[PDB]
């Protein structure tokens, strides 16, 4: 410790950069956001959604997407 | 040989617009005519060739043709205020334009019916039922 | 700041990416009926180039699959303008 | 092209100007520190260029990977860096 | 006083912000009054071509509705 | 057109960059109770073409030296800082270079030869030190000015530097970010050669061994370079940290304001230069090998989980 306390007022740059290291390495970790970047990146449309063929017994968004069923961005939304 | 189409055989009326005009539409056209398009897909999907789903390309131009039509008779107005803002930005960005969409969508709202489709329910996927036989053996597989 | 911020420009992204979605079957359509204009047209000046020349199939698919192979660049625009292949070739590299 | 055309104008632009400053007038080190400093650069240059694709990293869907992947790699040459310090070698 | 070194600073001040006014309205001259699109990705670059194809031989020409 | 836009954008910058030394020859004056030039035409504004047209009459002395590189270096030097003023986004930047940030980084190091080639051409002992001392410091700071750049684009999304004017339209990076602006800045100042870290021509501890030999035309070439510099690295701050305001509708306060943050940067270093003695080499060094690559190391971990634990990641446009 009383080394840490001259360590903080000599070379006090380590200090701060092992600090920072540190930091990064847990607020990752806890996070209520965390998740979301996986699926926020996830989510972007960047290639095309092709179509299924509606076989029969399909729970999936029914045709115009603009029906109830399929996934939602409401989280996205008010965020 | 290469059994390549004939021209008769792939022309057929033309949308021509400005892309700034589709990428304004695009929202509504997303919403107004995907049936058909979906169908497409599947069929040039499943059936790699080209040739194997003209047809279905022809009837895809057909429901976007009137999807302006029904447009340029109600609410005209609104929506070419709405491109000509939407064209001027570089990347044609839909934020700087918001007023203009706002007039643009409430109108077709009001008369046409149709419905700006809220953040998503595009990008989702799609069932559409091409009654076409769903091919088999495709790529000539051997 | 910058997080509400790129969260933000992240709803706006995703906003234009559906835009095209939902605008690409008009284009899928149009490309293809393009391309293959392009291969046809070639087949007529196919048809009128080596007429003269003995053995010589009009065309005949490099490959034996009769799987649609879809056509290169060159083979698209290496007949037509030096002009038009330029640009399809080294158009996108030079910006507009 | 066009930044061809606007690169040939700049070396003709300077080109131009050392002629005329030519035509108008008429009227053993032992550097061994450094040679490892050197090489250090070389290696940290590398690193560098390992760490430039993380702008495109960060969207993938594999976040956490990215970031174990990324974190590890500044931390492995960061610790290289240290033990330069640590066996002197630097100084 | 210290007033006279703001003579040179002028004329360099204005010498800056001649090229970020002038390279911003050479574009929206030959871009006829609209930005000159910016195609980041090929998908732009696509729809100005399409644009191009669409009229005349420019891209900014902008076909409309009434079309 | 395009070609008057390029005269624009550089002869404006050239004439700007020959009032930058007149703004450096008063500024430093008055901080030492001097006038400094007023006596050639009205307030000094003539002096710095006064001075240019002697540069240029007098003998380019070639001395008894490797001629090819000799004479390149120069020619090198100016074609890369005019080369790096192309993609800069100001409005509307000249050339929409996607990967821009790479661009100008690639185009800073290649800088490097220039200094390099002309110690070894020179084929004079102060020259060939201050060389070798060049290239050392010059590549150093490189690898933190590197750094701190890929820290900047994680948060930025691309190496356009077109996407920063997006970025920076609620607050300016410094706010975030600021621990590196400092070590930007301070990187800016090793890589123009300018005072608290100009050893490469110190003068007084060995004299100017990059143009020990060098007179006449070849001295200015680089000579404007090393100016243009000076404003461009400047310049690159006021984009990159300082982010000017910007109007679609009006596209022009971005390049006033851009005047001014730039004007007040470049006078920042012709500040620093006057108010500090030099750095000595291996102090120098040590500084960024040893006093901020391990903070530009970490921060940048910070900058990697920052959006992640933020979930903010920037869009890829
Ligand atoms: C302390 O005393 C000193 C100064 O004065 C205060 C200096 O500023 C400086 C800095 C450099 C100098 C010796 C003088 C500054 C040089 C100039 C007046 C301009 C140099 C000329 C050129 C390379 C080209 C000028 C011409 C053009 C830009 C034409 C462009 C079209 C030093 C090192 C110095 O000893
Ligand atoms: C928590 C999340 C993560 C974030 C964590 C943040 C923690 C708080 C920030 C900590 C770091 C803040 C400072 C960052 C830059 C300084 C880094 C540093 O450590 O300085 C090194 C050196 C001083 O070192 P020295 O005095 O030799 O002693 C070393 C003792 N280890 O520095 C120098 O000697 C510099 C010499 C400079 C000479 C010229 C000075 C010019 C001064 C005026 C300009 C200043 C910069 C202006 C920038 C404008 C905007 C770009
Ligand atoms: C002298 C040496 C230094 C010369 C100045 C510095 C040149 C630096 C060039 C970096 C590479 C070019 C680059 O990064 O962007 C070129 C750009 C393509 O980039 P991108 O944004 O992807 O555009 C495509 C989408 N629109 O668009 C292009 O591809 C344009 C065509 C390529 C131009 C490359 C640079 C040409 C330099 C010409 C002079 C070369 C002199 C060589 C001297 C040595 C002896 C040969």
């Amino acid at each position: 410790s009383a080394f840490l306390k001259n360590a903080w007022a000599k070379e006090p740059v380590l200090v701060v950069s092992f600090s920072v290291w540190g930091l990064a390495i847990i607020m990752p970790m806890i996070s209520p956001y965390t998740k979301y970047a996986s699926m926020i990146n996830k989510a972007t449309p960047y290639n095309y959604p092709v179509p299924v063929r509606d076989d029969g017994n399909m729970p999936d968004v029914p045709s115009h997407p603009q029906d109830p069923l399929g996934p939602s961005l409401d989280w996205l939304k008010n965020l | 040989i290469v059994e390549l189409p004939t021209l008769e055989e792939l022309k057929v009326e033309e949308v021509k617009v400005s892309s700034a005009v589709l990428k304004a539409a695009a929202h509504h056209y997303g919403a107004q005519c995907d049936k058909t398009n979906k169908e497409f897909m599947l069929c040039r999907w499943e059936e790699k060739d080209p040739r194997r789903c003209l047809k279905e390309g022809k009837l895809v131009n057909g429901c976007a043709l009137n999807f302006f039509r029904q447009i340029k008779s109600h609410c005209a107005e609104p929506f070419t205020e709405y491109w000509t803002c939407l064209d001027y930005s570089n990347m044609q960005l839909f934020r700087h334009c918001r007023q203009q969409q706002a007039k643009f969508d409430q109108c077709v709202l009001d008369k046409l019916g149709w419905v700006r489709p809220d953040l998503g329910q595009l990008s989702k996927v799609t069932k559409v039922k091409t009654d076409r036989p769903l091919p088999e053996n495709p790529y000539h597989s051997r | 700041r910058m997080m509400r911020w790129n969260q933000e420009r992240r709803r706006l992204l995703i906003e234009d990416l559906e835009a095209r979605i939902a605008l690409m079957p008009l284009f899928q359509a149009e490309k293809d009926r393009r391309t293959l204009q392009i291969l046809r047209e070639n087949l007529e000046e196919e048809a009128i180039i080596m007429k003269d020349v003995p053995n010589w199939k009009v065309g005949e698919s490099v490959f034996h699959t009769t799987r649609w192979v879809p056509p290169l660049i060159g083979e698209m625009y290496g007949l037509r303008t030096k002009e038009e292949m330029s640009n399809a070739n080294f158009g996108f590299t030079w910006y507009t | 092209m066009n930044l061809y055309t606007v690169i040939f104008i700049n070396i003709l632009l300077s080109l131009t100007l050392i002629l005329v400053a030519f035509w108008l007038p008429q009227m053993l080190p032992f550097s061994m520190k450094f040679f490892l400093v050197a090489i250090t650069f070389l290696l940290f240059d590398l690193e560098i260029a390992l760490l430039l694709p993380l702008p495109w990293a960060i969207q993938t869907i594999k976040t956490s990977t990215m970031m174990i992947m990324a974190f590890i790699l500044v931390t492995i040459l960061s610790l290289g860096l240290a033990y330069e310090w640590t066996q002197k070698g630097l100084e | 006083m210290w007033f006279e070194i703001l003579p040179g600073l002028a004329i360099m001040g204005v010498c800056l912000v001649i090229p970020g006014v002038s390279t911003a309205y050479i574009h929206k001259f030959t871009n006829g009054g609209k930005e000159k699109r910016v195609a980041r990705v090929q998908y732009q670059w696509y729809l100005m071509e399409r644009d191009r194809r669409i009229s005349g031989v420019n891209r900014y020409y902008v076909s409309k509705g009434l079309e | 057109m395009f070609f008057i836009n390029i005269l624009t954008l550089l002869v404006p910058i050239l004439i700007a960059m020959a009032f930058l030394t007149l703004v450096e020859r008063k500024i430093l004056g008055y901080m030492q109770l001097r006038k400094g030039p007023n006596i050639v035409g009205p307030y000094g504004i003539l002096q710095p073409f006064a001075d240019a047209m002697k540069l240029f009459m007098k003998e380019p002395m070639r001395p008894l030296t490797s001629m090819s590189l000799f004479i390149i270096a120069p020619t090198l030097s100016l074609t890369l800082a005019l080369s790096l003023w192309v993609p800069l986004p100001m409005p509307h930047p000249l050339i929409n270079l996607n990967l821009g940030i790479l661009f100008i980084l690639a185009t800073s190091s290649l800088s490097v030869y220039s200094i390099l080639w002309s110690g070894w051409a020179s084929n004079s002992k102060y020259s060939l030190f201050g060389a070798l001392r060049a290239v050392a410091q010059t590549i150093s700071y490189e690898v933190t000015m590197a750094i701190i750049l890929l820290s900047v684009l994680l948060m930025n999304g691309s190496y356009s530097l077109q996407t920063l004017i997006t970025t920076q339209e609620h607050m300016w990076l410094l706010l975030p970010a600021w621990p590196m602006a400092m070590m930007w800045f301070i990187s800016t100042l090793a890589e123009t050669n300018r005072a608290p870290f100009d050893l490469t021509e110190g003068e007084s501890e060995l004299v100017s061994g990059f143009n020990v030999e060098y007179a006449a035309g070849p001295f200015a070439l680089f000579f404007m370079a090393e100016y243009t510099n000076i404003i461009l690295m400047n310049a690159l701050t006021t984009i990159i940290f300082l982010g000017p305001l910007y109007y679609i509708n009006l596209p022009e306060l971005y390049s006033t304001n851009f005047m001014m943050e730039a004007l007040l940067l470049s006078s920042t270093f012709l500040w620093i230069r006057a108010s500090y003695p030099r750095f000595r080499y291996d102090q120098l060094m040590h500084l960024l090998w040893k006093n901020f690559l391990p903070l530009t190391l970490a921060l940048c971990m910070w900058h990697i989980s920052l959006p992640i634990f933020t979930a903010g990641v920037p869009p890829y446009m």
